[PDB]
């Protein structure tokens, strides 16, 4: 199960969808402080 | 038919987000507003009710 | 082999005797429509009013009219 | 940020946390002997090669280095000690011929037992 | 994305406060992809692991789809397999010598290597250069020794590699090995396959059809047929590994496998199932939904240890029976084998071989190394035959001049 | 944050005029039931 969860392909997914989320939440923070 | 046609994430999301704004945060100012009764009112009494709550 | 098809062209002939509804009488636990039945209807959310548009067309391709 | 390196460093830091937590609360119910540690660092102290005395004396009387001086001063010992082990593994040790790493590496001669007892 | 204006979006309490805030749309397209990836995922894994309930064994078999023949335990069987390719234990090194050639075009381990010394013999021209080392030359002549023929041997380093230089070229240029830059072992995968899927760059230059689609005609019909009918032979040859990988995959964990290959030289088909060893079928295999399907070491200890001790209740002397069952009991019951075991008789092939290895101990020298194989054909006789023909072709052209 | 109740506040006439009422029953003037007559 788990050699099927950390495939190669789940792993690159996870990590654009874990640097896009980071981002949005970032530039959530600058544009409500700078407000 | 009655499981599958339930509401998705989306809508879910939508009606707990709506009450998180409109159930507590709109009422409040509602109170607020008539505790000290366009955009210049807007401004004014969000940073009236900002400074002394 | 013949003995286990003649038993579902039985069922089969005996569900073409029915051939409708001529002699079932209107049944108060069971109406036609599955929403009366489980008590559906719309909320606050999700209903855009751009949506009655697209509405029309679906209906439009349930009855046959071809027009779209 | 490249999760395939992040698994491993979660999985360190969990290990290493482990040992120095639990070393924390070992030596508090037990306090560590005030004189054999210097035992330890004695035992520590057989275990260094013997490329490295030429430093460590020069760090006892002052002469070694600031900080970095002596970063660099550890490297040149450790790089002759790894040309001296790639050394001693291909063409053999100090004293033993082709024949001996040949009859080392094909395991011939047992660890001798008659003479430990 | 500014995609909620519009007159599309009027009546939703939400839509409107994304008209205001931009950020709020970002997060809302975010998550609502994010969400949809969650669905095939959830969906994925129960079409993945939903069908392991329904797989039933045929349970004469226990799955394998093949039993035994015993009579091939103790002009073969008729009844039982054809035998397979790599049981002709006399072609085995040949095999693995073509083996071995074709995946040295592939190997990409080298590539650094080559690739500079490829760059340093195209370019010719920067030569950013420091100071040369510090040379010991060779031994003079005349001092006969080991030591001397290793330092002459050595030393004549340039001219030879300019001589291998000069009849073959760099591999890159013969296309002996793979291209200069095809593949990267971090950029992609589809940028990799594009790049092998080019020009014929998955196959090797014996196979490639370009080499030969000039020339072919009436003198032989073959060069391109006998080409075309080798590269078949090499697919097949991969997809049979790959068919193998999947089995070993499958067999990893306790499923069953998913090819089911024909039986072989000591086994035959299992006549309850055709062959077919398990399948589908709609009820859920209790055995598998509550974890019972291994049996409980003890228990076959059991039934093993009772099936190797037949018992006999009756006597010989009642029942007049003086010899144990069998047939032809009679003749049956009329060297040094006890001190040095038995003599194997598998390895006949290769006593020429050992003999030479013990009639000219210098060719144990640890410079030479020969290709390998057993016959006349490969490896030390080759060797041996080549040193021998040539000293003989020099003492011949000594006396004629 | 402050930025959307911006938002809401330029909205909140298109809400609901229902007011909640804070009754008391222990105020001087509150008027029992019975208090009222006449009806
Ligand atoms: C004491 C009181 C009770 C406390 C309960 C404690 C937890 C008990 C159950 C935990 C283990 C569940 C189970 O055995 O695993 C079965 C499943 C696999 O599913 C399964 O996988 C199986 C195949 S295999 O095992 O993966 O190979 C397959 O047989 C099966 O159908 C499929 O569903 O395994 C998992 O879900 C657990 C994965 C490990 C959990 C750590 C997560 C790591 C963080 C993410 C990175
Ligand atoms: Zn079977
Ligand atoms: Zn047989």
């Amino acid at each position: 199960f788990l050699g099927w969860l950390l495939a190669p392909g789940r792993l690159e997914f996870y990590e654009k969808a874990a640097c896009v989320a980071i981002a949005l939440r970032v530039l959530g923070i600058v544009i409500a402080i700078s407000t | 038919f009655s499981t599958i046609t339930q509401p998705d994430t989306d809508l879910i999301a939508r009606q707990e987000k709506g009450t998180l704004f409109w159930d507590i945060w709109a009422d409040f100012l509602v109170t607020a507003a008539d505790y000290y009764n366009e955009q210049n009112s807007l401004i004014e009494n969000i940073s009236n009710d900002f400074d002394n709550l | 082999a013949a003995v286990a098809a003649g038993w579902h062209l039985a069922s089969f002939a005996l569900n073409l005797a029915f051939w409708g509804v001529e002699g079932m009488p209107p049944d108060r636990y069971w109406p036609t429509s599955p929403r009366i039945r489980l008590q559906i209807r719309p909320g606050r959310y999700g209903n855009m009013d751009g949506g009655q548009r697209v509405y029309m067309d679906y209906l439009a391709r349930s009855e046959g009219v071809p027009l779209n | 940020p490249r999760l395939a390196a992040v698994m491993p460093d979660a999985v360190y830091a969990l290990v290493q946390g482990t040992h120095k937590l639990g070393e924390y609360a070992h030596d508090l119910v037990f306090p560590p002997t005030p004189e054999d540690l210097r035992k330890l660092e004695q035992q520590v102290n057989a275990t260094i090669p013997r490329e490295f005395d030429r430093v460590r004396q020069r760090y006892a009387e002052g002469k070694i280095a600031n900080d970095e001086q002596l970063s660099s001063e550890l490297e040149d010992a450790s790089f002759n000690w790894y040309r001296r082990q790639l050394r001693t593994s291909v063409v053999g040790a100090t004293d033993e011929e082709l024949e001996d790493v040949a009859v080392r590496k094909l395991r011939l001669e047992p660890p001798a037992l008659q003479a430990s007892l | 994305m500014g995609q909620f204006y519009s007159r599309e979006f009027d009546g939703d309490p939400y839509v409107d406060l994304m008209r205001s805030l931009p950020e709020r749309e970002l997060v809302w397209w975010a998550q609502k992809v994010i969400w949809l990836a969650e669905g095939f995922t959830f969906v994925d894994h129960f079409a993945r692991t939903y069908p392991r309930l329904l797989q039933h064994k045929c349970q004469r078999c226990k799955g394998a789809g093949v039993m035994t023949c015993p009579a091939c335990l103790g002009g073969g069987c008729r009844v039982c397999g054809t035998a397979c390719a790599w049981d002709a234990e006399s072609e085995w090194m040949e095999r693995w010598g073509e083996w071995e050639s074709r995946l040295a075009y592939y190997d990409k381990a080298t590539g650094p290597l080559m690739d500079e010394w490829y760059e340093d013999v195209l370019n010719a021209g920067n030569l950013e250069e420091d100071t040369p080392p510090v040379e010991d030359d060779p031994p003079g002549p005349e001092v006969t020794g080991r030591w001397a023929e290793h330092d002459r041997a050595l030393h004549k380093d340039k001219k030879r590699m300019a001589a291998l230089m000069r009849r073959w070229g760099h591999p890159y240029d013969a296309d002996a090995n793979l291209g200069y830059q095809i593949v990267d072992p971090t950029a992609s995968m589809g940028e990799n396959v594009w790049n092998m899927a080019q020009v014929y760059n998955s196959l090797p230059p014996e196979l490639n059809p370009l080499r030969t689609q000039h020339l072919a005609d009436r003198g032989g019909g073959n060069t391109q047929a006998a080409v075309e009918a080798a590269r078949s032979a090499f697919d097949a040859q991969v997809v049979m590994e790959a068919a193998l990988l999947q089995n070993l995959e499958a067999a990893a964990q306790d499923l069953p496998k998913p090819h089911r290959l024909p039986p072989t030289a000591g086994t035959v088909a299992c006549n309850e199932c055709g062959g077919a060893a398990w399948g589908y079928s709609f009820f859920p295999n209790t055995a598998v939904m509550f974890g019972l399907e291994r049996p409980f070491w003890g228990d076959t200890l059991a039934r093993l240890s009772k099936y190797w001790n037949p018992t006999q209740v009756a006597d010989p002397a009642r029942t007049g029976q003086l010899l144990p069952y069998g047939e032809g009991g009679l003749r049956r019951l009329l060297a040094l084998e006890a001190v040095v075991g038995k003599a194997p008789a598998t390895t006949g092939r290769y006593r020429r071989d050992l003999e030479l290895l013990l009639a000219h101990p210098e060719l144990r020298d640890g410079a030479l190394r020969v290709p390998g194989g057993w016959g006349p054909e490969g490896g030390l006789q080759t060797y041996l035959r080549g040193q021998q023909e040539e000293q003989a072709r020099m003492q011949r052209r000594r006396d004629l001049a | 944050y402050r930025r959307e109740m911006l938002h809401v506040a330029s909205k909140l006439n298109f809400r609901t005029p229902a007011r909640e009422v804070r009754i008391d029953t222990g105020s001087p003037d509150f008027i029992k039931w019975d208090d009222i007559n006449g009806i």
